[PDB]
C-alpha cells in the first residue's frame, strides 16, 4: 500500500491478536507501544528524543502484524504518547521512502 | 543514543 | 529516490546558504532543527517529542532544498538532538510511505 503524510500515518496493528492503532515512524529506531500488561521476560531499557528520555520495558521476539504484514522483533512497552512503530519492524515489512 | 524522533505540535 | 530503512534515512539540505544532514521523518509533524541562527522574524512556540515538551523559535516561509527537491515552509529551531525533517516539509516534495 502507499500511505500519503497530509495526516500522521496511523496504521492498525494487531499485537497478542488484538488491535491497535500506531505510528509509522521513520524517525525512530526502535518500535515503543503504550503501556500494556504484556506477559514475558523484559529488560530494562530508556528511549530518547525531543524532550528527553522515558524508562520502558523491552521484549524480544514479540510477533506483532503491520497493516495485516506479519513482523516479529524486538517491542518496548512505556508511557509513551502514541503507539510507535519504528524501522526495525518497518524493515521486516518492506517499507520504503519514496519521492 | 537517542533514536525516537516522535514530534507533535504545538 | 527509494529509500529504505536499514540505516536512519539521513539527507542533505541545504538552509540558509548552508548545509546540513537531516532525518526524514514520518513521525514529525513539524520539522526541526538544531540550533542555529536563521533571517527574519520567529514567534516562541512549544513542541512535544518522546521525552516531554520543549521551546522552539518557529520561522514561516524558509526555503529549504531537501534532497535537491526545494520546500517553502515553517522550520522550528530548538534543542532537538539531531536535525529533522518533519511531515509539513515531506508532503511538499511529495514523500510517501510504500510497502
Amino acid at each position: 500500500p502507499q500511505i500519503t503524510l497530509w495526516k500522521r500515518p496511523l496504521v492498525t496493528i494487531r499485537i497478542g491478536g488484538q488491535l491497535k492503532e500506531a505510528l509509522l515512524n521513520t524517525g525512530a529506531d526502535d518500535t515503543v507501544l503504550e503501556e500494556m500488561n504484556l506477559p514475558g521476560k523484559w529488560k530494562p531499557k530508556m528511549i530518547g528524543g525531543i524532550g528527553g528520555f522515558i524508562k520502558v520495558r523491552q521484549y524480544d521476539q514479540i510477533p506483532i502484524e503491520i497493516c495485516g504484514h506479519k513482523a516479529i522483533g524486538t517491542v518496548l512497552v512505556g508511557p509513551t504518547p502514541v503507539n510507535i512503530i519504528g524501522r526495525n519492524l518497518l524493515t521486516q515489512i518492506g517499507c520504503t521512502l519514496n519521492f | 543514543r537517542p533514536g525516537n524522533f516522535f514530534q507533535n505540535r504545538p
